[PDB]
């Protein structure tokens, strides 16, 4: 089970015939794609997220297979999560990139994602609005007009003047809020990350990003799984994002 | 019920230590130990067997166990050495009053001094809990020797070390219960070396 690649002659064809409808791909020789994974597995005041180590490795190798250089940050407070995202936003390799992936995995509440020291009486929450503000068109010019994909696994149960339409552009968020119920089966981790990787491996060669996310959602379109249905949120993409694996 | 066969009996201090072959859900001890995970989610292994025998539905005993864990520790998870106590419910008819939930480490075929200390605390914890409550008899499964993949001989050796180092006057009987016959023969060899 590996990433299926798109032939190069189809990569040049789709980039030429549907140029106005797809995000442009930087030439591979001068392209330095960057991705970031922030994953909190152990918490001071919350249950551990077992299986997260398999989700980190799976997502890292998937993104590297899509020609992304992946920084991995683990077990960060909400303050340090924000600092890591701001630092990632200022990286110069983004100027030589066409896109970016952010993968955030932790416990969550409605308004944001939890840091390692979170507790309901002393919260440690990175607000979702802060994430999009850090990478918007005003604050991150190197990724302006470029697709910014935010994969969020924020397990619920941690707590017992529209300037946005103009600046927040080319985002898409794919979110799973399922309470952490990973089995204590070594061959896999969370079902959401497993299905996400499988659909990328099977469909990235022929489908754009939103179609890949719909394939993941389809795998949850069954009575036993529909309550855990991942959702597409804060969509602001102006074109289709074809990954063109291998190109 | 099914046959409970004592394969070894000896005195460690005033404590009578036994090795038995059979089903721990049928062993006549006031407390039986569950090889749980840190969340008390009894979804497989001896944990599922104990949970279904206690409540008829393993999912129900999981919720009962999670309520007890929060009451006794103020949080929804435990670490190696900590013990959550739950009523044995349907197992009372076999003389069992409590289930002591302990959590061993995940070796996955490896062995180290770090893994041994975690398993040692998971064996000593229930013994100290029994002493604290005045529970006179306690039975153990081979914690971590199944799904968590710790070597059975090292598990039994670590269990014996916890029993020998345990100091208590209330605990009079300790038992290790092995289900399958082949693993019980392996445990008996370890018992006789020590
Ligand atoms: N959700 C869960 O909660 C538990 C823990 O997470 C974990 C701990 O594993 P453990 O510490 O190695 O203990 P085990 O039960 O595996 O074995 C312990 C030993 O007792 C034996 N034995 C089994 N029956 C009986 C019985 N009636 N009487 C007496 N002896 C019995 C076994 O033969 C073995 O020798 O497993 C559980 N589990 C499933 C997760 C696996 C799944 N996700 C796929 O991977």
């Amino acid at each position: 089970d590996a990433l299926k690649l798109c032939p190069h002659e189809e990569f040049l064809r789709l980039c030429k015939e549907r140029a106005e409808e797809i995000y442009p791909i930087k030439e591979r020789n001068n392209r330095t794609r960057l991705a970031l994974i922030i994953c909190n597995t152990e918490f001071d005041h919350l249950p551990p997220r077992n299986g997260a180590d398999f989700d980190i490795t799976g997502m890292k190798e998937l993104l590297e297979g899509l020609d992304y250089s992946v920084d991995v940050e683990e077990n960060l407070t909400a303050r340090d999560m924000e600092s890591a995202l701001r630092a990632f936003a200022t990286r110069p390799e983004h100027k030589s990139s066409d896109s970016t992936f952010l993968v955030l995995m932790s416990h969550g509440i409605l308004e944001g994602i939890c840091g390692t020291v979170h507790d309901e009486k002393k919260p440690d929450v990175l607000l979702y609005d802060t994430i999009f503000q850090i990478f918007n068109n005003r604050n991150c010019l190197s990724l302006k007009d470029k697709p910014k994909v935010i994969i969020v696994q924020a397990a619920r149960g941690a707590n017992r003047a529209v300037y946005k339409t103009h600046v927040e552009k080319d985002f898409i968020a794919f979110c799973s809020s399922t309470p952490h119920n990973v089995s204590w089966d070594s061959t896999m981790g969370s079902i959401f990350i497993t299905q996400l990787i499988t659909c990328f491996q099977k469909y990235s060669w022929c489908c754009h990003l939103e179609e890949v996310f719909r394939k993941v959602q389809q795998s949850f379109e069954t009575p036993r799984a529909k309550a855990q249905m991942p959702t597409i949120e804060r969509l602001s993409m102006t074109r289709y994002f074809y990954l063109f694996p291998g190109n | 019920g099914r046959p409970m066969e004592v394969l070894f009996e000896a005195k460690v201090g005033d404590i009578t230590l036994k090795l038995a072959q059979g089903d721990i859900t049928q062993y006549p001890a006031k407390a039986i130990v569950n090889a749980a995970n840190k969340r008390l989610e009894h979804g497989g292994g001896v944990a599922y067997a104990i949970a279904k025998a206690c409540a008829g539905d393993a999912g129900l005993y999981t919720e009962i166990s999670k309520k007890a864990m929060r009451e006794q520790f103020g949080r929804d998870y435990i670490d190696h050495g900590e013990v959550v106590v739950t009523p044995a419910m349907n197992l009372e008819e076999r003389g069992i009053k409590y289930v002591f939930h302990t959590v061993g480490p995940i070796c996955s075929g490896m062995w180290s001094e770090e893994l041994k200390e975690k398993l040692y605390k998971a064996f000593l914890g229930p013994l100290e809990k029994a002493e604290e409550m005045g529970v006179e008899s306690i039975a153990f499964p081979a914690v971590s020797a199944g799904i968590y993949g710790c070597d059975l001989e090292k598990v039994v050796e670590t269990f014996l070390e916890a029993v020998k180092n345990f100091k208590g006057s209330a605990v009079k009987e300790v038992a290790l219960v092995i289900y399958d016959r082949k693993s019980a023969e392996v445990a008996l060899k370890v018992f006789e070396r020590s």
